[PDB]
């Protein structure tokens, strides 16, 4: 199909792959227990 | 009332209010040696003259959304809203397209508007649509109408994009108004006859010669002199010069006796001017005043009518042809002609 | 989809201002000053 590629493309170009990658790659604490109103 | 048909020459012009300032900018293409297209200054044509030869598109096919995914997926017509049109370059040939790439840093989300050699793809295909309700889908498109163009590839608007010295029209979610000022309607051009906006030269009946200035051997301010000459010039690119009207709408139409227009140079970009304390020369665009490089096309000698024609918004009557039209040039400041000097002393006249 | 992301498109401002806009760059710089907003309690309900 051609609309779907051009959605996909949408919205790759919307949002950055590198961007992505660094905000998964993030590694949140793991914690006596913590609040989880947070990360 | 006037339709817009296919296989016409427009302008696309629109409006940008910055710094409390109105101005009318229009969309400009290089097409040789870079692909991204330019703004152009159609307003303050006062002393900086627009280059509207680069300014100039023609519309090849209008299809609906169907027919161009049908035939993607694989005339004189009526423009009509909703379509699909292909702006094509007038001069260099390329087609207008939506470019991948980014520019301007301002936009991290924009893609930049050029020119592409093949029409494969949805990049190079604008669908266009009103900008006002009285104008539905499916009606027929007038001189005037202010139109908004999306991409049909990346579904953006035209955008006219602000920048310091980044001004770049780029493809962006906010609509910009466009205006279609039509140059040539595509109908019968008479064979033969002057049109304006041309590329053309001049020459003598019993002179073989033609109006030029000195080749590239000489410096820049040698160059600025004007003179006549003969031989191999008659075929030349330093012998060429181009009717660049004062209208920016319907400029390619029947040039008529007596209306204004500057004579620009093509190898040189400049105009001929004149100041009355020297004689004529070649003065670039930045300081082109419009009296004092704007000339016209008398068929005698007296002066019996001077301001008769004013304005005629069409294609004109076909007046002034190549072959048999003896033109006389004529300044509208001082309104003097053309005089053929001896400025070769007898000492080397039989050299140059 | 299709509609949903015409409209998102045609009106950007729903998207967030830090990752849309000419001013944030996007979710990461978004993200991090978020977690540091959580961990300072000057910038919340006292």
């Amino acid at each position: 199909k051609g609309e779907a590629i051009r959605i996909r493309s949408i919205l790759r170009s919307l949002i950055p792959l590198g961007d992505l990658v660094g905000v998964i790659s993030i590694a949140f604490q793991m914690p006596e227990p913590d609040m989880s109103a947070g990360f | 009332i006037q339709f817009l048909r296919t296989d016409d020459e427009v302008v696309l012009q629109c409006t940008a209010t910055i710094h409390k300032e109105q101005q009318k900018l229009c969309l400009a293409a290089e097409g040789f040696g870079n692909r991204l297209c330019f703004l152009e200054s159609t307003s303050n044509s006062k002393n900086v003259p627009p280059d509207l030869s680069i300014c100039t598109f023609v519309l090849e096919q209008s299809l609906s959304v169907r027919a161009l995914q049908e035939m993607l997926a694989n005339g004189h017509r009526t423009l009509l809203y909703g379509h699909a049109i292909l702006l094509r370059h007038s001069y260099s040939g390329m087609y207008l397209c939506c470019l991948s790439t980014s520019r301007s840093s301002t936009d991290k989300l924009a893609f930049d508007v050029g020119l592409q050699e093949d029409t494969t793809g949805e990049a190079c295909w604008w669908t266009i649509h009103p900008a006002s309700k009285q104008r539905s889908e499916g009606e027929k498109v007038r001189v005037g109408d202010d139109l908004i163009l999306v991409s049909v590839s990346s579904e953006r608007y035209l955008h006219l994009s602000y920048g310091n010295s980044s001004w770049h029209v780029d493809a962006a979610f906010q609509q910009t108004l466009w205006s279609v000022a039509p140059i040539s309607s595509g109908s019968e051009a008479a064979q033969g006859y002057l049109i304006g906006g041309d590329v053309l030269r001049l020459l003598h009946g019993h002179m073989d010669e033609c109006l030029t200035v000195p080749s590239g051997e000489h410096g820049e301010e040698q160059r600025r002199t004007v003179h006549y000459e003969g031989g191999a010039v008659s075929v030349h690119a330093r012998s060429l010069w181009r009717l660049e009207t004062l209208r920016v709408a319907w400029s390619g139409s029947h040039i008529r006796w007596g209306q204004p227009f500057r004579l620009r140079h093509v190898t040189t970009g400049k105009y001929l001017s004149l100041m009355e304390d020297k004689n004529l020369l070649l003065m670039d665009k930045e300081k082109a005043d419009v009296k004092s490089t704007a000339f016209a096309f008398r068929s005698s000698k007296e002066k019996l009518d001077v301001g008769v024609r004013k304005e005629v918004d069409g294609m004109g009557t076909s007046e002034i042809k190549y072959g048999d039209s003896i033109c006389y040039i004529q300044h509208v400041d001082t309104g003097l002609w053309l005089t053929y000097q001896a400025v070769d002393v007898k000492s080397a006249r039989m050299g140059s | 989809a299709n509609v949903v992301v015409r409209l998102l498109i045609r009106r950007p401002e729903c998207f967030g201002p830090a990752l849309r806009g000419e001013g944030g760059n996007g979710l990461l710089a978004a993200m991090e000053e978020a977690i540091k907003i959580a961990e300072d309690p000057s910038r919340d309900g006292p």
